C-alpha cells in the first residue's frame, strides 16, 4: 500500500522512476495517478513559472524516457519507466480507415449508452467515448441513485452489459468535430495514434456539461482538484485526494458524501479566498482570513453543458438557468440531422439524462421508418425540472488579482480585468488582447468565467454577452496524425 | 457622430486606419467608419505580413517603402516587427531559374535577397528538412508583425492626430448630388463630406454598389484558412518559411510561441468563414513535410478570413473620376496587411498632391475594364 | 440623536416610558422602532419563556397603557405612553361601508401601482395596502435600480405621484380575502378598525413575495433582523438595526449594500450556526464554530411567493424554480375575474412586476371594452427570466434542534422532525401534532420549510409534497370588528 | 392489504376506528378500510365533544355510557378528557319551561344536571355577560377531547389488539353472491368477508349505493363551519358554553388555549368545503353578544366540515337484514364524535351477541320508510 491509496491494489506490481526516485505503480495506471498514489502533486511548471498538478484545468506536458512534452494523463504507467519534469513549450523533435454507419453518437454517458440501446434496436451505431471507460459521469460516483434506484457503478455495468454488435464501442476515442457533407457527415475520430473517420446519416451530440472552474487564488497550484478529478481518483482509481481534504462549491455535498464513504477526513470551507504551500497546498483561507491545514482543497461548483461541440456543429447557444445552453427545434435537434442529449442539453439528474438518450434515438429511429415512441420519453423527462446555477459574484476587489488564474495557460484574472477596465468588453477582444480561451483547453473552463467578469464589471446583462464559437478540431490533435 | 467631415475613409482594418493615419498626422481632417470594431475582419484573421520579395518593380518599391514604414513606426509607437526574414524553399531547375529571375529584379530596386544554400537555409531554422530543398530565396529584411497589435497601435496615433474612428457605425448609402458626393448616409445619420475612401477590400463591391460606380472593378471574397500549433520555444522558427512545392504552404512562429501558417487551398467566391476537415487534413501533410518535427506537436484551432481577390492579384489603389472624390483602396488578394503603412502613404498623397512618389499607377482601378492586367 | 439614530430626526420630538424608563421617541414612530434607537430590541416574551423582538417572525404583545395584548408593531409612539412586556396570552378585558369598484387591487407595491396606472384610463379601482406607504418592497430600498434606471425610492414617489382620483388608495388596510358572488366580488377590508366592504368586478393579487426564514440555532432571539425589517428601520425610519453587524444568507448583497451606504460596520458569515446573547444578540458562531462579536444579525435568503392570498382565493400551486407559484392561465389568471401581478407571480426585477401589473391591467381594460395592448408589456416581460431559489439542506445532524425555530408560536424544529421521524409526513397531520402554520402567520414563514424538512427526511421529492390551502381571513383580524 | 377478514369496517374516523377497537379488543378480527388517512374526514374537523344534555331516553342512557367510557379510557390510554361541563345559557320562559323539562328526564337516567342561576353561570366562566341571561343548564361531567388526539389514541390500541388499519385504501364495490356479501372490492384488490360495516358517515349513500340497499337511509352531508382565536391564558372558558337564542352559537377554549366554536349557520346538502364571509361576519356578532371580551381577539383561521345529517338529526345504527352482514353506524348530525366510544360498544354487541345492552333500537335504520321519526 502506497500512502495515498484507499485499497491494496492487486494488479501487477510494476516500479517506476520519478526524477531518479524509485517509486510503485499498478498496471494499467495513469501517470498522473500512481503519482498522487505516492504522494506526488507537482508535475509541472507553466512558462511564466507557475507550479502545476493534474487534476485541474491545464496541459501537464512531462518526459517521460527522454522523449520530453507527452501528455501526463494520456501515459500509462510502464515498468522501467523514466518520468521527469520539464518547461511547459518543451517539445520532442523526431493507414486511415474509413466506417460507415447510421449514427455516430459522440460521448459515452447515460446519454450516449440510453441513445445507443435506443437504436440498435433496428440501426448500427458508432459510440464514440474519448474515456478508456464507458459509464459518464456516472462511473465516478458510486453512490445510490434516483431513476434507477440502484448503485451507479452498478447501472453503468447493467447498460453497457446491454449492448448488441450492432453498436461499435469506441473507447478512449477523441471526435475532431462534425461536418456535414449533405448526405452524410463526417465524425473524423482519432485513438490510439490512427485516425477514423466515421460516415454517418445521423449524429447525436451526447456530449456532457463540464465543471465550472472557481476563482480563488492559488487555484491552479498543485493538490487543487476540480470535482471530476478528485472523483475519479477516488472512485475509479482508488487513491486518496490527500490525508486531510478542503471541500468547497455550491455542490460540495456530493463530494462529502464520497470522503464519508471512504472515511476520508476533510473540511466544509464555503467561501475559499486562496490556497497556500511550497509544492502543493498546505493550507486554505477563507473570506474571513481563517486558515485551515489540509493536503488538497476539492471544489464542486455547479456542471455546465459543453458547448463547443454544439458550436462547431453549428448550433446556436442560450443563456438560462444560469447557464449556456444549446438552441433545439421541437425535436432536440441543433440543426437537420444533429440531435443532442443529455447534460450537454440541461442540467439533471442521470436518469433524465439517460431518457432524453433514448428519446433522441427513438425520434432517429422514427425518420429511419421504424416503429418507435418518442414520446413515452418525453413525458417521463417532464417529470424532471431543469437545475439552475447561481451565476458568482466575483469578489474583485477583495482578491489579488494576479493569484487568481482564469484560464490553463498564462492568464490572470488581473489580465483581464485590466483590458475590460481600459474600456474592452469584446470578448473576441479580451481573447486575444490577453490569451483567454486560446490555450488547450479552447476556452472550456474560462469562457464563461470571463464573460462573468465582463458583464460583472459592465453591468450588462449575460443573456447579451455572446460567446465565442469552438472551430476546427474540438479535441486537440498532433498533427502527423492528420497526415497522409 | 459627426455630421460633417473633410474627408471619409470606410472601414477601419489596417488599410483603412493606416490612410487616415497618414493623413491626420498631414493636418487634414479624417474620420473612419467602420461597421464593427477597428481591426475586424481580414486584420482580424489576418497571418503575420511581411514581404518584399515581390516579381515586379512596382511591388517591390512599394513594398521597400513599406518596410521603411514598419521599421519607424514600429519603434515609435512601440509596436513590435521583428526583422525575422522570408525563406523561399526551391526544390527544382524550374524554381531556381523563376527565382534567380525574381530576385534580379528585387536587387535592381534595392531589396537584397540572395538565392542561398539548403545548408544555410537550414542554419536560420535548424528544424527544416533539408533532403529534397536545393536551393532557397532568402531576405533578411522580411519580417512578421501582429496585425491587430499594428492596427489598435495605428488607431490610437491616428485619433491623437485628431482623426475620429467611428466603430458601430455601418454605411448604408451615399447622397449624390450631381456628380459630387455630399454624404455618406449610415445606420446612424448622415455625415457631410465630399471626398470618400472605399478601404472595405471583401466589401468593396458592396461600397461600390452603394456609389453607383459603372466601372468594372471585379473584388470577390475567397475563403482562406489558417492553422495554430501548442506554443514551442521561443524562436524556433522565426522567419516566415514558404514552400510553393509543398501546397503554397506558409508557417512562422507566432510570439506567443504558436506556429501559425495556412496552405493555397482556396474556396470559390464566398462569404463563409468556418474551418473545413480537408484544410485540416491537407495543412498537416503539408507542414511535415517542410518541418517533420511539427508531426509531434498539437494542433489547438483552425480559422478562416476573407482574401479579397481580383483577377491578377494587386488591389485596385486610385482615385474614380466619375464620381467626384471617390477613391479606391481595396482588392490585397492575400498580402494587404504588409502594403498598408505605404497604401496609407500613397492614398494621403493623392488626396492631398494629386500624385505619389511611388508607382501607384500599378493599381489602376481602370485597368480591368481596358483589359489591362499585370 | 439616539445612539442607533441614522439621522437627527426633525419631526416633533415625543416621550414615552418603558417598563417605568423615560425614552426619547418621534411622532408618527412606531413603537418597536422607537424602542429599537434607544438600544432595545427584547419586546416580549413566547409562552414557553423565548425572548424576542419585532423584527423577525411572530406577534410582539405588549401593554400599551394598561391594555394588554395591543400589537407592538401596529403602535404608533404617543406622548406621555406608558410601554411595559407582558406574557404571550395576556389579553385585555373590554358603521360598514360599502364601496363599489371596477377592479380591486390587494397590494400596492409596484406590480398593484403598475395595474392602477393602467386601469385608471378608464376604470375605477381601489388599490389596497395595509402598509401605510404606498411604494412595495420597492420603498425599502434606495439604491439605483434596474428598468427604470433611477433610485428606488424616487421611482416610488414619481409613480404614486401619477395616480388619478379614479383611483382610490386604502393606505394602512388590511384586506381579509377575496369572495365569488358570481356577479362581482367581495373584498372585505379593515383600516384602522372601521370594516370596509369593497364590490369589485375584477381583482388583482399584487400580492407579493416575502422574505424566506433561515433555520439556525436562535433565530427568533431578539435583535435578529429578517431583510425586509432591517431595510425598513434603516431606509424607512432611518434607525439602525445596530452598531455592528452580522449579515448571511444568498442575497446578503442587497443588505451589504445597504449598510455601506449608510456606513455600519459589518461581517459577511456565509453560513449561521447559531446566535447568543441574554437579552439581545452578542455573538454569532459559524458552522465551523468560528464567533463573531455584533449587535445584530441580519439574514436574506430570498423571498417567495406569498402564496396565502393565491389559495384563498380559490389558486392552485406549481411547483418551480425553488418555489411555489401560482398557476395561471394564458392571461394570468388564477380563476375567472381574479388577476395575479407581480412578485406574486414570480421572483424578478421590481420594473418586471410593474410592466406584470400594467400587462394585467390592460387584460382587464380589453375585457371591459377599452383599446389596450397587453402584448407590448408582454414581450418586455420576457426580457426577464425568473429567478431561481436554491434548496436549502438544513443540516439537522449537525444542529442543536430545540434551538432552532420553525414557526413563530411554540414549535421547535425538534417537535416537527420528532413527527416526521415517527412516520407521518402529511403536513395536513404535521400541522396539527405540532402547531407548525397554525400560528398568527398562518405558515407564512414556515410551511415551505416544513415541507424541506420532510422531504429532506423522506426523500419525497418537494414538487409532490402538497402545502394546506390558506383559509378565511387571510389576515388576522379582530372580531369586534366583525360585528354587527 | 389482508386478502380474508372476519369483520370489515369502512371508514377509519372516531366512529370506524371506536367499532373496530372494541371488536378487537372483544377477541374478534377486523380490519378498518379508510380512503385517506385515519381521522380525517369529520372527525378532523370537529369541535371538541362531549354531552350528556339530550331531550329523550335513549340518547341520554347512550351518552351518559358514552361518558363513562371517555373516562375510562381517557386515562387508561393517556389521550386527555377534561371534564369542565357544559352550559346551556338560558334567556326566556319559554326556554326555562322547556329545560326544567330536558333536565327532568336526563335526570331520570342518571344524567345529574342542574337547571342553574345567572351569577352562578358567571363563576364558572367569569367572562360570561350575565345581563340578559335569566338561567343556564349546568351539567358539571360534561367535558371536550381533541378528536384527532382521541382517535389515533384508539387507533394504536385498536392494532395492538390485534385490528388492522388500512390507510390509503378505498372501497369501491361490493362482491355479493346471493344475498350474502363475499367481499369487499377496492382500488388495492378485493378482500374476503361475510361481514361490513359501514361507518363513513356524509359518504355513507355512496357506500349503500355500492352495496344495492334499496331501503331509504337519507344521509346528506351539510356544510358547518367554525373559528378559531388567538391563544388565551389556559382555563379562561372552561365548560362548553352554548346560546341557542344568539344563533345557535358553541364556544370553548381549547387545550392549545384558542377559544374554538361555531353557530348553526348551515349550507344546504353539499360537499363543498371552504369557509364564507356571511359566517365569518355572523360568528364575530354571536360570539361577542355571549362573552364580550372576544371583541378585542384575533381571529386566525376559520374552516368548515360535515354534518352527516338525517331527517330527525340522529344517526342510523343497526342491521340491514336484506344483505347478509351489512351493518350501518352514520348520519350523527353533528354531535357523533361523543358518542362514538358507546357506539362502539353498541355495534360490537350487534355484531357479536346479537342484541345490546343500551337502547340501540331508537336509532333503527328502518325508521324512515316506516315513516318513524324520533
Ligand atoms: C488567413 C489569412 C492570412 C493572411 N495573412 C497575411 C499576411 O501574412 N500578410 C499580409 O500582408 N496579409 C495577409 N492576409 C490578408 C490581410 O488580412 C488583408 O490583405 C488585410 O486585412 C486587408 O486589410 P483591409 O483593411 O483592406 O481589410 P479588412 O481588414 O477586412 O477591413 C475592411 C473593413 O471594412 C469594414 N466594412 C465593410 N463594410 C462596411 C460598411 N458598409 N460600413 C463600414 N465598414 C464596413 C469591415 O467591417 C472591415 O473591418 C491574410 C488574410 C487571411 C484571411
Ligand atoms: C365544525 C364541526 C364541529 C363538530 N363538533 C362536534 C362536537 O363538538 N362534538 C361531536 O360529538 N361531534 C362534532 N362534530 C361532528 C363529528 O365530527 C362527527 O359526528 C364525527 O366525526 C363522525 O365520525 P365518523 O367517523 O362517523 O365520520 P368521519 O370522521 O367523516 O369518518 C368517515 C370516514 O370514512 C371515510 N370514507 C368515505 N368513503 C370511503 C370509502 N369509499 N372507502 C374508505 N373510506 C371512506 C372517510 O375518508 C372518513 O375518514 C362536528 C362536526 C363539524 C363539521
Ligand atoms: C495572429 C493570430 C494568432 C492566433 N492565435 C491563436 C491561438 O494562439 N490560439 C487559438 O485558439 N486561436 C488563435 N487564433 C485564432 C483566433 O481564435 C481567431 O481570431 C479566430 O479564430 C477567428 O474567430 P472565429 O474562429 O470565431 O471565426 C489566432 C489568430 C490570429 C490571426
Ligand atoms: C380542534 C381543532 C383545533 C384547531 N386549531 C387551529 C389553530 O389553532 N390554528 C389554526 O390556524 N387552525 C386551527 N384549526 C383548523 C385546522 O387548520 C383545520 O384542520 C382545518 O383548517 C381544515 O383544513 P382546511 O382548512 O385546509 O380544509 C383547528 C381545527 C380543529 C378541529
Ligand atoms: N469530442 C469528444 N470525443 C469523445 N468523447 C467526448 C467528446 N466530448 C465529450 N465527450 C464525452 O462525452 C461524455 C459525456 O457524458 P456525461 O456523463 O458527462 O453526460 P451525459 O451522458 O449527458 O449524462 P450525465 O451528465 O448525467 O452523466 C464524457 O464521457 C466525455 O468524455
Ligand atoms: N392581504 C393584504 N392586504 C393588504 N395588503 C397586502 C395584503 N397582502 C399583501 N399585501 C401587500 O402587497 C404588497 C406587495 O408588494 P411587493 O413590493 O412585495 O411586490 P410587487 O408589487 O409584486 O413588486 P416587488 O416584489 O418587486 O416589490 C406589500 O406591500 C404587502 O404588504
Ligand atoms: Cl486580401
Ligand atoms: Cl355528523
Ligand atoms: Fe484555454
Ligand atoms: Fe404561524
Amino acid at each position: 500500500m502506497r500512502p495515498l491509496d484507499l485499497t491494496e491494489k492487486r494488479g501487477k506490481k510494476v516500479t517506476i522512476y520519478f526524477e531518479g526516485k524509485e517509486l510503485e505503480a499498478y498496471e494499467g495506471e495513469k501517470l498522473p495517478v500512481a503519482l498522487l498514489a505516492n504522494e506526488i502533486y507537482w508535475l509541472t511548471t507553466s512558462n511564466e513559472g507557475r507550479k502545476r498538478g493534474a487534476f485541474t484545468f491545464g496541459p501537464v506536458p512531462m518526459t517521460v524516457n527522454g522523449v520530453k512534452g507527452l501528455e501526463a494523463r494520456r501515459i500509462k504507467v510502464k515498468d522501467g519507466m523514466k518520468i521527469e519534469r520539464q518547461g511547459y513549450y518543451d517539445f520532442h523533435e523526431e493507414e486511415i480507415e474509413r466506417v460507415v454507419v447510421d449514427v455516430a453518437i459522440i460521448g459515452g454517458g447515460p446519454a450516449g449508452i440510453g441513445a445507443a440501446l435506443e437504436l440498435q434496436q433496428y440501426l448500427t451505431v458508432a459510440l464514440i467515448e474519448e474515456r478508456g471507460w464507458l459509464g459518464g459521469d456516472m462511473w465516478l460516483k458510486g453512490i445510490k441513485q434516483e431513476g434507477f434506484n440502484k448503485d451507479s457503478r452498478k447501472v453503468v455495468e447493467e447498460l453497457v452489459g446491454k449492448l448488441n454488435e450492432n453498436t461499435k464501442i469506441y473507447l478512449e476515442t477523441s471526435a475532431l468535430g462534425v461536418f456535414d457533407k449533405g448526405e452524410y457527415f463526417l465524425v473524423p475520430v482519432v485513438r490510439g495514434d490512427k485516425l477514423i473517420e466515421i460516415l454517418a446519416k445521423r449524429v447525436v451530440l451526447a456530449t456532457g456539461a463540464i465543471d465550472s472552474t472557481m476563482l480563488f487564488e492559488n487555484n491552479d497550484m498543485p493538490g487543487v482538484f476540480r470535482r471530476d478529478f478528485a472523483l475519479e481518483v477516488m472512485n475509479v482509481w482508488e487513491v486518496a485526494p490527500g490525508r486531510k481534504v478542503a471541500v468547497t462549491g455550491s455542490k460540495a455535498d456530493e463530494v462529502i458524501q464520497e470522503l464519508e464513504r471512504w472515511g476520508i477526513d476533510y473540511v466544509h470551507i464555503p467561501n475559499v479566498k486562496r490556497v497556500e504551500g511550497n509544492e502543493k497546498v498546505e493550507r486554505v483561507i477563507d473570506m474571513n482570513n481563517h486558515e485551515y491545514k489540509v493536503d488538497a482543497l476539492i471544489f464542486a461548483d455547479g456542471r455546465r453543458p459543453d458547448i463547443n461541440p454544439i458550436t462547431q456543429a453549428g448550433g446556436k447557444l442560450r443563456f438560462r438557468r444560469g447557464y449556456y445552453s444549446p438552441v433545439l427545434d421541437e425535436y432536440h435537434r441543433i440543426k437537420d440531422g444533429i440531435y443532442v442529449a443529455g447534460s450537454a442539453v440541461s442540467i439533471k439528474p442521470h436518469y433524465a439524462n439517460y431518457l432524453e438518450g433514448k428519446l433522441v434515438g427513438a425520434y432517429i429511429l422514427k425518420e429511419f421508418g421504424y416503429d418507435a415512441q418518442p414520446c413515452i420519453y418525453e413525458e417521463k423527462l417532464r417529470e424532471y425540472e431543469p437545475e439552475s446555477l447561481s451565476i458568482p459574484r466575483i469578489p474583485l476587489d477583495k482578491f489579488n488579482l494576479e493569484d487568481v488564474q482564469i484560464c490553463g495557460c498564462d492568464v490572470s484574472l488581473k489580465k483581464v480585468d485590466e483590458v475590460i477596465r481600459k474600456g474592452i468588453t469584446d470578448l473576441q477582444i479580451i481573447k486575444r488582447l490577453t490569451h483567454l480561451a486560446m490555450g488547450f483547453c479552447q476556452g472550456r473552463y474560462c469562457l464563461f468565467n470571463g464573460a462573468v467578469v465582463v458583464s460583472q464589471r459592465t453591468g450588462k446583462k449575460l443573456s447579451e454577452i455572446d460567446l465565442p464559437v469552438a472551430r476546427s478540431p474540438i479535441k486537440n490533435v498532433k498533427m502527423g496524425i492528420l497526415a497522409r | 457622430l459627426p455630421e460633417k467631415s473633410e474627408i471619409v475613409v470606410i472601414g477601419g482594418g489596417i488599410v483603412g486606419v493606416t490612410i487616415a493615419h497618414e493623413l491626420a498626422k498631414r493636418g487634414e481632417e479624417v474620420t473612419v467608419i467602420e461597421k464593427r470594431f477597428i481591426g475586424s475582419g481580414s486584420t482580424f484573421r489576418c497571418g503575420t505580413g511581411i514581404r518584399q520579395q515581390f516579381n515586379d518593380e512596382a511591388n517591390v518599391r512599394v513594398m521597400k517603402r513599406s518596410v521603411e514604414l514598419w521599421k519607424k513606426y514600429s519603434e515609435e509607437y512601440g509596436f513590435s516587427f521583428k526583422q525575422t526574414g522570408y525563406l523561399f524553399l526551391l526544390y527544382d531547375d524550374e524554381e531556381v531559374k523563376t527565382f534567380k529571375r525574381n530576385i534580379e529584379i528585387q536587387n535592381k530596386f534595392g531589396v537584397p535577397t540572395k538565392l542561398i544554400t539548403p545548408e544555410e537555409a537550414k542554419e536560420i531554422v535548424p528544424l527544416l528538412d533539408i533532403s529534397e530543398v536545393i536551393a532557397a530565396s532568402w531576405n533578411p529584411t522580411d519580417g512578421k508583425a501582429d496585425p491587430f497589435e499594428a492596427t489598435t497601435a495605428f488607431a490610437v496615433k491616428a485619433k491623437e492626430y485628431g482623426a475620429k474612428l467611428l466603430e458601430y457605425t455601418e454605411v448604408k448609402g451615399f447622397l449624390i448630388e450631381n456628380n459630387e458626393i455630399k454624404g455618406v448616409k449610415t445606420n446612424k445619420g448622415i455625415i457631410k463630406t465630399g471626398i470618400v475612401v472605399n478601404a472595405t477590400n471583401a466589401w468593396a463591391n458592396l461600397i461600390n454598389a452603394m456609389a453607383g460606380i459603372k466601372t468594372k472593378i471585379p473584388i470577390e471574397p475567397y475563403k482562406h484558412q489558417a492553422v495554430i500549433t501548442q506554443p514551442i520555444k521561443r524562436g524556433t522558427i522565426n522567419p516566415m518559411v514558404i514552400s510553393f512545392k509543398y501546397g503554397h504552404a506558409y508557417l512562422t512562429q507566432t510570439f506567443h510561441g504558436g506556429i501559425i501558417g495556412g496552405i493555397g487551398y482556396e474556396i470559390g467566391p464566398t462569404y463563409d468563414l468556418t474551418p473545413t476537415y480537408e484544410f485540416l487534413r491537407e495543412v498537416s501533410y503539408y507542414f511535415t513535410k517542410i518541418i517533420p518535427a511539427l508531426k509531434n506537436l498539437l494542433i489547438l484551432r483552425t480559422w478562416a478570413g476573407y482574401y479579397a481577390k481580383t483577377p491578377d492579384s494587386n488591389p485596385a489603389i486610385g482615385r474614380i473620376e466619375e464620381l467626384n472624390d471617390y477613391y479606391i483602396a481595396a482588392g490585397f488578394s492575400g498580402h494587404g496587411f504588409m502594403m498598408a503603412p505605404a497604401v496609407g502613404e500613397m492614398v494621403a498623397e493623392l488626396i492631398t498632391k494629386g500624385k505619389t512618389k511611388l508607382p501607384v499607377e500599378w493599381y489602376d482601378p481602370y485597368r480591368f475594364e481596358r483589359g489591362e492586367l499585370r
